[PDB]
């Protein structure tokens, strides 16, 4: 009983740690690439105006 | 040394989050540490109380444990008159020693 | 038994950082192309001041 429950509450360290290796650089470069997309927006927002 | 007695079954790989470490118990505290192996730190296998060798004093066996949890079985174990030798990928290297015992005999010779 | 199913629990962890690879895979990929459809929105700002030096 005991010896399964501790490997259930291992299943349940398994999935806090799970939760923690699929969020942090899912939420991380989603937030690196839109100032990198939005660079992208500036970096063409002064050649295609001077090309005006 | 453990060049001959290693096993590679009696110790658990993948070590980001389960590792066993070979745990030395006395005779008399034998029972004891059967009855205190899943209580000696958190996150700590239950079932994974098994002797790898046994002598005539002690008796050697395996724990696996959390990666960061070792430390928390190896504190409560030397409180509890038990002592935690660490096995690594070095027995692969003492093997080459017991090569290098052959080494020694046959320099001298 | 305990010692087993722990590894392919794992596998089930190691599956999810194939996710965390993945949702900044397709994300990077998908909208580099939408930074690359801001140029329809220069190709509307040449074609109107097509206008003002017509």
């Amino acid at each position: 009983a005991d010896v399964q429950k501790q490997i259930k509450h291992m299943m349940a360290f398994i999935e806090q740690e799970a939760n923690e290796k699929a969020e942090e650089i899912d939420a991380k470069a989603e937030e690196e690439f839109n100032i990198e997309k939005g660079r992208l927006v500036q970096t063409q927002r002064l050649k295609i105006m001077e090309y005006y | 040394s453990l060049a001959e007695i290693v096993k590679k079954d009696d110790f658990v790989l993948d070590s980001e989050y389960l590792v066993t470490l070979l745990v030395v118990v006395p005779k008399l505290n034998h029972n004891d540490w059967i009855k205190q192996y899943e209580t000696l730190a958190e996150m700590v296998v239950p079932r994974s109380s098994n002797v790898l060798s046994e002598d005539q004093d002690s008796y050697l066996c395996n724990v696996t444990l959390f990666r960061k949890a070792v430390d928390d079985f190896r504190h409560k174990a030397r409180e509890n008159k038990f002592i935690v030798r660490d096995f690594q990928y070095n027995e692969e290297e003492m093997k080459a020693d017991k090569e290098e015992m052959n080494r020694l005999s046959t320099d001298k010779k | 038994q305990g010692i087993q199913q722990l590894l392919q629990a794992e596998k089930r962890a190691a599956e999810k950082v194939a996710d965390a690879r993945k949702r900044k895979a397709r994300r990077l990929k998908q909208a580099k192309e939408e930074a690359q459809m801001e140029v329809d929105q220069y190709r509307r700002e040449r074609e109107q001041e097509f206008q003002s030096k017509q």
